[PDB]
């Protein structure tokens, strides 16, 4: 349904700074964060596609300042099985 | 004049973005305006000739529509584009300080400190005001945009002293060169709280 | 305010001529004004300090009287005479765009094209508006004369496209160098017809 | 708007002095304003952003209080202090030409001559007007302080011809270099007595 | 609510020395620590922005003496979605 | 508790000028002064940390022009033994 | 409120001559004197601003006759917290 | 009560110019003039102390241009015996 | 409360040898060990400052022989917020 935006940072500080920069510089909603272990944590925002594109392009710039960005990606329309199976905050 | 409100009514599309175009000429101000409204369906807030002979365009819309209108605008004004701005999400307190210059009549009974900042362009004033509203719990009191003072634009924030110092840091980062002067009053006098410009 | 009307009533002398004096100072603005009214009995329309610190004199009368007042005024001024104008017969539609800055609110349901043109002086704006009204069937919508935009002065014309391009030709010939920019919009958007400055 | 009166009521302290601070910026305009009100308890008349992007501060009080506030203000300003003025006893007729620009619309029917004088700074206009009102039996008719005409400021005195020649002498000695032009009309026309700016 | 300060250390010892230096050097509140695996731990203080600014610029100074500092950052105002979604001591 | 600010002046005039400039220049509370004899007096302000830092760095700058500034210091969080044992205005 | 003026003299005699010249040279009110020890004493006058200015600029010149003037300063509107906290003869 | 200001000029012209400049450049009152013979004349203004200081400091500048100023002095608070004994315009 | 002493070793073996050397060479209390993942474990002893300093300097010397000693630190007086917020064995 809603488009998906993610920031993955090796480190909790860069992830929190990235999540704050995403929710400030656009009208998105931080649904949560995933801890895949090894110091990698992933902040997940979700909203309409131009807003999450602006949010992640702000969060990538604000997380390279203080941390180490592993991956940035915007899924403009995730399939319903992704939201049903993986935890993206829109679980039916 | 209800097009400058922060949140729209329930039968309206939500338009959170804002783009400011400051132009040294008034004629291609109009050319930039209708080219931007030709390419993408933006809601144009103002097209106003302001002082020192310049033209101030402000448009409003969704993020993709404002981005497309602004890219059409900055490919037409090439040139006479003095300064530009493209915000995907303007802060809620900024929306009533656009149309007419607002002046404050009184502060609250807990207001500690106040920061007044002027920029050489309107776009730097709006950009620094939005950046300071986002990373500080400060309140925007009054703001003048190029009318009566020949192109320059100022605004004041109030709040707790450490908050307005953090806002001073972020304003001095976002302006950089367009900052003319910023003044960090830490405790204004009892004879001046709420009543600065008069 | 009825001294600016195009045709006078029956118990009045018909005054078709017009002279504009734009001076960099206000003191010899008044000296030029009363010298012009001493030499010849020209009905003085306005004596007004406008922006960028300049003074705007408009006098009205019959052709010989305006010519004699203007030759007295340009031998008193020269110096501090930024620009002058002496029209022996001003067009009928130009008579209401002198005193107050007019802005249009709606055009028509058949108006094709609009042309906005701005000049660095007031006399060039009035001269170009008079020339384009005389050699085109165009309509004069709105005209700002140096107040609020720091000495520059603009106006927009509307009409059919070939007409406003001939008007663009004659304006670009009469201004020559005082023209800052002219814009020939061949089809303005439905969201901006009639309502440009707002 | 009653704080600009010449003589105060009986239940008020008598405040004869006057200080005018003209500043190139508006941020340290406010810093100068509250520093002056921190050091000595002056009554502040205005803190107003006037044209060409400058700030204009007027304070009122007793002689020692205004002197102490002005010395605090000029040690905080220096920098951005464009011009300053500190008058220990301002003339009576000058007290109503500070707040809003006034234009006189009629003269008394014995008024011989008129002198119009413009200065490049506001403090020079106020200083020359005060000096000429002190050393002549002239009347101050109209006076514009930097709004609408971009920092320049003018005023016209009227009176007998020899009196306004003495006032021209004292104004040309007090301004000196800040005088842009002074014009001594010895007999203004019957069509222009009292009705100059219109 | 209040502004946010963080010290991320690869190691528990440097994190405890950083947390102790932050709570000594200024008026903050140590709301705790986040364990993101791989040995990365993030001590989190929370107070007004001047005290957490002085607290982190003392904690980075005292934590580089004992261990390895990954990242130090101060948020002057965390957005309400960050307090609501991430565990930063002010979940309503 | 509240952060601390001190101006020590060898002389009473410089101390009163420093205390005046402190309580004019920021939002602090002047709890009083301490006399250690020999011409030394110490004005003590006490408030939150940014206000006391700005207030003492203004009071020092205004007391150098009139007197002799012996010592200026800002403690962001004095320990409760210092508040309870020394006369620092917040004795419970 | 009332403007403040001070003369500090290393010695009692110069302070007394200073205070006498202040109260004879203008319309001020000698509210007393502060002994900080070490031989430094500060006479305090407190009236309106022109009176205390003329009074202290006469008392400084008259106190350099017999004593050793340490510092002289006039505070034309001292803050209300100074008079509330320091002994300046207008404590409510 | 009221402060005293005087201009003494060798010559009536400089005294009248000084008296005019004093009563114009401040709000003082010219109580009169004293003629001590030998061409010396003295204009006496009387008012509150800042005003008579400004008046005499303007009258000195306006009387040195046209005349020979012998003495200028401002008495901020003359004794009652001076006004009772000498012609100073406040004789009871 | 009591003074603090920590040994962080990349490995359970070096941590156990460190903890044995700490509790044999002093009168300390081994409250336990913290598992921050990634192979890091931190042994914590806690007691008065001389005993924890001698215990940790014995444990550092005995833990470098079998492990990769990341950090060794002694805190002579941890703040009350540290013990109330972090797992150090003296949580009230």
């Amino acid at each position: 349904a809603d488009a998906l935006g993610m920031i993955e940072v090796r480190g909790f500080v860069g992830m929190v700074e990235a999540a704050d920069a995403m929710v400030k510089a656009a009208k998105v909603e931080l649904i949560g964060y995933e801890k895949t272990g090894g110091g990698y944590v992933t902040a997940v925002v979700r909203g309409d596609v131009a807003a999450v594109k602006a949010a992640t392009e702000a969060g990538q710039r604000a997380a390279e300042r203080v941390g180490e960005v592993v991956a940035v990606h915007v899924i403009p329309r995730p399939h319903v099985n992704v939201d049903a199976a993986l935890p993206l905050g829109r679980t039916p | 004049p209800e097009r400058f409100d922060a949140t729209p009514p329930a039968g309206e599309p939500d338009r959170p973005a804002l783009g400011v175009l400051e132009l040294t000429s008034i004629a291609r101000g109009i050319t930039v305006a209708d080219a931007a409204l030709k390419r993408a369906p933006s809601l144009l807030l103002m097209s106003r000739p302001v002082s020192s002979g310049k033209h101030l365009l402000m448009m409003r819309g969704q993020v993709a529509e404002v981005e497309e209108s602004m890219i059409a605008a900055r490919e037409i004004a090439g040139g006479a584009l003095l300064d530009e701005l493209e915000l995907p999400y303007a802060h809620e307190q900024l929306w009533r300080f656009l149309d007419a210059p607002v002046v404050a009549d009184a502060w609250e009974e807990d207001t500690e400190s106040v920061i007044i900042v002027e920029t050489a362009t309107v776009c730097a004033a709006i950009d620094s005001a939005d950046a300071a509203l986002k990373t500080a719990p400060v309140v925007l009191r009054d703001m003048r945009l190029a009318i009566g003072i020949a192109g320059k634009a100022f605004f004041t924030l109030t709040g707790e002293l450490a908050d307005v110092e953090a806002a001073a840091e972020v304003v001095r980062e976002r302006c950089g060169a367009r900052l003319l002067e910023l003044a960090c009053i830490a405790r204004p006098v009892d004879e001046l709280r709420g009543r600065l410009f008069f």
